């Protein structure tokens, strides 16, 4: 069952890092291009990378066997390779592009002037890069829990932001920002006309 | 010393010695406007003045003053050119 | 804009001879002087390249014959940014 | 007593990561910090109860395997948290110009950090992430209690983001990561202010 | 905020020559000068880290052929309280 | 009223430096700046007796690079009438 | 606009070194090489105002050890005219 | 016909900095270059008499910092043979 | 993409003899030359790392008995800007 399919174009140098920072495989580069699919049961995700890797020459970083779902992530520079993958990978499950769960925004705020008292519990919650006291926060649920690091890419494409968190396997694909006002506004913005520019089954 | 214009050049073939290699130059004298109106003189060059600059040029004893002109026969020299004529508040002449 | 010329003599008398000197020498707008305290003064005048490169020239031959002379100056082409926040006669 | 700083103003990002690092309370940026490592590190736990009896301050940081213990303890007002420090000056019994002058060892700037260099520094989780392009600002100081000190003094001079400061060792490492002017001009405040400090050789 | 870049000189004129010098060296912005009495002038840049250094730089050397300097320093990152306390032509208002 | 802390230093440079770390160091309150004339100007700053005393200790270490500290000094807590008088930033 | 920097090498060897340090040692725009005749040829780069100073500071060390090092020299920011005029990347 | 300003120098960057220092200089044209080979390039300026003259003069105190200047020279007004035989940028 | 041999030789000889050896020493391609002017010529050979190696390190010993070897320098990963404006071959 496909839950998420979504391809990225170029990868956003925070996004690479973080995923860099926090995958176990071989570690992504900024400007290369990636292709989430998040599947259930997740244990088929191995056999939907065998025949990705088997066919073309893309190369794998995430590949998380979560509670329920599962998912890979698939990148190489020509955007030629992770399409073939990609049409590899809908032929192996024998779906399509439009067979995927249409994102749903489950929660998204913009909490402004966070105090410290907040920011240090968020420090120590993730991994990314830290907000500071007094930054904007834009916080961000997505269901199917793939979807996030869209919202990730397309928040650092058209904005000039910090990556804090981000989450894409489990129940919730989670999305943390920090950044002044008017990036955190625009970053939000974009993210949420990302989200919901997405079709597929409801 | 007076200000003119270059009007031309004169090539002498047999002259003193000494001022071989020095350039000759027939100044005419204008007014501040920039018009030339008098008589011609062959004064040498020291400034590197073409036809049609307008120049000061020195006659006199005042006219070997230089290093190039110094024990020579120059009765006038070319000292300076004209960049501006300032004349009571209107700028007459510029270069 | 306009050239620059600059004398600053830590006198005052020679300021005055510097400035008239400047004046006479070339046309060439006397636009200030700037007192920065202490006893120097700045003469600040302001013309066309040829005029405030000959006058500036005259006035540090004016002026040291007067007083102590600090400094003597010629911006030929001042930025845009320098005539804006400066007390040089040229801000709009 | 290897090493008594007082850090009077925490910067923003310094103490974000003491928030991300420390056993005990977490500093809000930026209160203040005394940071002691004193050589054996059996009596830091018996000064630092001494420490947090005596003044309003909040321990933060703990003891370095086996080896001398540090303690940093931060407190709002700078008057509590100097107390603080003469109260575990005097416990130990030690001078406060006893301690040990802050050697630099190996300073190094690394500019245009290519990607690979990127994940091998941002797989070790500090701080703020290495960015691939970048520049990278090294140092290390003799001993480890004066690091945390320079994080302090090159966030304060410059808009760089803090890789990593290691207080808690034999010699401090600190990487800082930013553009390439502003790595330049946080790594001179470092080595400027771990050069400035006075003490026993 | 913007990085801080000034230049003393004991003269206006070694003032002069410094602010366009910085300004032509780099993209800076000659905010003004403060006298401060006793022949004292300081032109304030406010600018980028690299620009400022690099304008600073440039302004110090064309400053001492002319009047003599007294100091001459870039300051990174200013305190908020600095630019809303000191003449530095970064003041909210 | 609060502690008072000054920094005099011939020059401007000084005085922003001196500035910078005394607002950077700790939690005090920079008022403004005195120009006592000949070049010499004080940074006034006033806080907390212990803010203060660090902040004027690394104002002092910071001014000493770049020029010409005069003099360094901490008032713990001024006098009424000094604060009425003169101008320190707390005048009621 | 963007700042200017310059190696240049007696030999092709040399600037092809320095050329290559340069790239790899800063995000930092190669435009190319200008032959002048009699073995000097220069390398000219393109980019921000310090990732240039950067490149040409580690170009330079490169390039000295497989040639011959005549002129190291960057331009923070150069004219209109100097781009308009000259073989340096952004010639409208 | 204004006048021709002219700085060679036997590298390519000494050449380019005498450029750009000519440029911001004074209010003068640069046309270019003339690559005589050898390694011997030449600044060409042209402006009226006096820009010219004080580019020039600050160019050539730019360029002695980076490469070998050969020559610096100022012809007030080349003849109309002299712009029409030789490539200096008015030709007609 | 592939590695970067090259050595300069002043003359054309010793250059033809480095050439000849560099490509019978290994396996590279010989992209041509480039002519720097002033008696200088540079050999360019591309392949991968160790053939680029072994066939400089040979062609510098066949090219040293003839001729003047000014420079060998071996790059085994040039930055892709440094292929797309120089005349190295493997333009795209």
């Amino acid at each position: 069952t496909l839950r998420t399919y979504i391809f990225l174009d170029a990868l956003q140098p925070q996004l690479a890092t973080f995923i860099g920072k926090t995958a176990r495989g071989f570690l992504p580069v900024p400007g290369q291009a990636s292709l989430w699919v998040e599947i259930a049961p997740g244990i088929a995700i191995n056999r939907v990378t065998d025949a990705a890797l088997k066919a073309t020459k893309v190369q794998p970083a995430v590949q998380v066997v979560e509670r329920a779902y599962g998912l890979l992530e698939v990148h190489h520079f020509d955007q030629g390779e992770v399409l073939a993958a990609g049409s590899t990978i809908l032929d192996k499950l024998e779906v399509r592009e439009e067979g995927r769960l249409k994102p749903q925004v489950m929660t998204h705020q913009i909490i402004r002037a966070v105090e410290a008292y907040q920011t240090q519990i968020i420090n120590r919650n993730s991994q990314g890069m830290m907000i500071l006291p007094g930054e904007s926060l834009f916080i961000l649920e997505t269901q199917p829990a793939g979807y996030a690091v869209l919202a990730a890419n397309e928040a650092e494409k058209a904005a000039n932001v910090h990556l804090v968190n981000v989450t894409p396997y489990g129940a919730f694909g989670r999305l943390y920002l920090a950044g002044s006002e008017a990036e955190i506004d625009a970053a939000a913005e974009a993210a949420e006309a990302a989200i919901r520019s997405v079709s597929g089954v409801a | 010393m007076v200000l003119g214009k270059v009007v031309g050049t004169v090539v002498a073939s047999r002259k003193e010695p000494r001022i071989e290699g020095l350039s000759l130059l027939l100044v005419r004298a204008c007014d501040p406007d920039g018009t030339p109106t008098g008589g011609a003189v062959v004064c040498a060059d020291a400034v590197g003045a073409g036809v049609g600059e307008v120049v000061l040029y020195a006659s006199g004893s005042s006219a070997r003053q230089t290093e190039v002109t110094n024990n020579r026969p120059v009765d006038a020299t070319i000292m300076a050119i004209v960049d501006l004529v300032e004349m009571g508040g209107d700028v007459r002449f510029r270069k | 804009a306009d050239a620059l010329g600059m004398i600053e003599v830590r006198g005052f008398v020679g300021m005055v001879e510097a400035a008239d000197a400047m004046v006479k020498a070339a046309k060439v707008e006397l636009i200030g002087y700037e007192k920065t305290g202490g006893g120097y003064v700045t003469a600040v005048v302001r013309g066309d390249v040829a005029a405030v490169k000959a006058a500036t020239e005259a006035g540090q031959r004016a002026a040291e014959r007067v007083g102590e002379v600090v400094a003597v100056h010629v911006i030929p082409r001042p930025h845009v940014n320098v005539d804006a926040a400066l007390p040089l006669g040229r801000t709009p």
